[PDB]
């Protein structure tokens, strides 16, 4: 048979399934269908949030049924880049942020163009080809921020 | 005890290692509103869970009492609370990643305190589901209010009340870090659920909110317009990799000022044109937390 899996961004997706499937199993073809890890997938029915270890039949999901996904939204920090006068900025970044990218939040926070931004960790300088993880930046951190 | 304990540098909850989800849902829910209160308080039945008083007595006797008298909760303590969430749920985090407070409100609530469901909804005329919080979902006004999207939400799919809750926790409507439905929503200080009952008002007592990895909190302290807070765990840090965080708990009048305004006045201000922390919490809410009226007079 087959269900409706509608995202919040407009798009619906539809699959192949059967009634005793688990939703574990409609998530692995989720992500097969648009590249969304499973962890991140919240499937929605009648305003339900649907439990993993459950099937389809135990939430009465029929022919032509339409679900709801949305996607978890994980944060916990926030860096610090620091001046040497003390001042401090903070970012909201991800570890998979590139360095280039970081400097383009700092553009867009405070004035500072990318060519003039050099960002220091661990006394490393900064560049802009890497990702913060590539220097071991993994939670809320600091980097110095000097100007060129 | 008085609101000027609540307020300053290193004040609240102190983060500590992508604890904001936690630390922030913490702050909405327990430093001005009691709503939740008995959940610390209903003794341990035989039918609870291995690490219900362990985790209760850790809640109310070295988190809420001392982030209630003293305005400062050490991460020592919160770290505890995550160990213990990483002892009922093992390998998924609990100590050390980013995570939604919706997970952390499912294991804390569901598993470990076995909190009766704070909503009871009935697809119409269908029967009950429970749950702890609610998520907008439906298709895409510029600027909706949380009233228009709990409504919106609900005819989406065909759903009712099956009684009045006490505790409503709505999730506003994103997909992930990049996509927010709405680049503005005004939070309604209060909630009619009349039309939405199966069988009336509510007021606003937090936001919490992030724009795309670190989750901050908006509190409402009392009736007045102006009475609103902000929280930061991670306002500030001191040291380098033994360093550590200061939170930071600041008055924000303006949010009330923003929220006299309409929707539409609000769509036209650009969001670098509003003022302090204003803009957060009209363009990066997350949650808006609801509670059976204490702070208002009715008139």
């Amino acid at each position: 048979m087959q269900i409706f899996v509608k995202t919040l961004t407009g798009k619906t997706i539809t699959l192949e399934v059967e009634p005793s499937d688990t939703i574990e199993n409609v998530k692995a073809k989720i992500q097969d269908k648009e590249g969304i890890p499973p962890d991140q997938q919240r499937l929605i029915f009648a305003g339900k949030q649907l439990e993993d270890g459950r099937t389809l039949s135990d939430y009465n999901i029929q022919k032509e049924s339409t679900l709801h996904l949305v996607l978890r939204l994980r944060g916990g920090m926030q860096i610090f880049v620091k001046t040497l006068t003390g001042k401090t900025i903070t970012l909201e970044v991800e570890p998979s942020d590139t360095i280039e990218n970081v400097k383009a939040k700092i553009q867009d926070k405070e004035g500072i163009p990318p060519d003039q931004q050099r960002l220091i960790f661990a006394g490393k300088q900064l560049e802009d080809g890497r990702t913060l993880s590539d220097y071991n930046i993994q939670k809320e951190s600091t980097l110095h921020l000097v100007l060129r | 005890m008085g609101l000027e304990v609540m307020v300053g540098k290193k004040k609240g909850i102190q983060g500590h290692y992508n604890s904001s989800y936690l630390d922030s849902t913490l702050f909405c829910l327990f430093s001005f509103s009691s709503v939740l209160d008995t959940v610390l308080l209903r003794p341990r039945s035989k039918t609870d869970v291995e690490y219900y008083k362990e985790t209760q007595e850790l809640l109310r006797t070295e988190i809420v009492n001392p982030l209630r008298i003293h305005g400062y909760v050490c991460a020592t303590k919160i770290m505890k609370l995550r160990r213990i969430l990483e002892k009922v749920e093992a390998a998924s985090g609990f100590t050390s990643e980013q995570k939604d407070p919706e997970e952390f409100l499912n294991i804390l609530f569901h598993h470990i305190l076995r909190v009766d469901p704070l909503l009871r909804l009935r697809s119409a005329g269908q029967k009950v589901q429970d749950c702890y919080f609610y998520q907008i979902f439906m298709d895409k006004v510029m600027v909706p209010t949380s009233q228009q999207l709990l409504e919106w939400s609900f005819i989406n799919s065909d759903l009712k009340f099956a009684e009045a809750p006490s505790c409503l926790i709505i999730q506003m409507p994103r997909f992930g870090k990049d996509f927010k439905m709405f680049n503005k929503i005004f939070p309604s200080l209060e909630l009619d659920i009349t039309d939405l009952l199966d069988d009336q008002q509510m007021e606003l007592f937090a936001v919490l909110c992030i724009e795309t990895s670190h989750y901050v909190a908006f509190v409402k302290y009392g009736s007045a317009d102006s009475a609103w807070l902000f929280f930061d765990s991670m306002a500030d840090r001191d040291g380098g990799q033994n360093g550590f965080n200061i939170p930071q708990v600041s008055r924000c009048p303006e949010v009330g000022e923003y929220l006299k305004m309409t929707p539409e006045e609000l769509h036209a201000l650009d969001p670098k044109n509003i003022q302090g922390y204003a803009r957060r919490l009209l363009c990066d809410a997350y949650m808006c937390m609801y509670q059976s009226p204490t702070m208002s007079l009715y008139k």
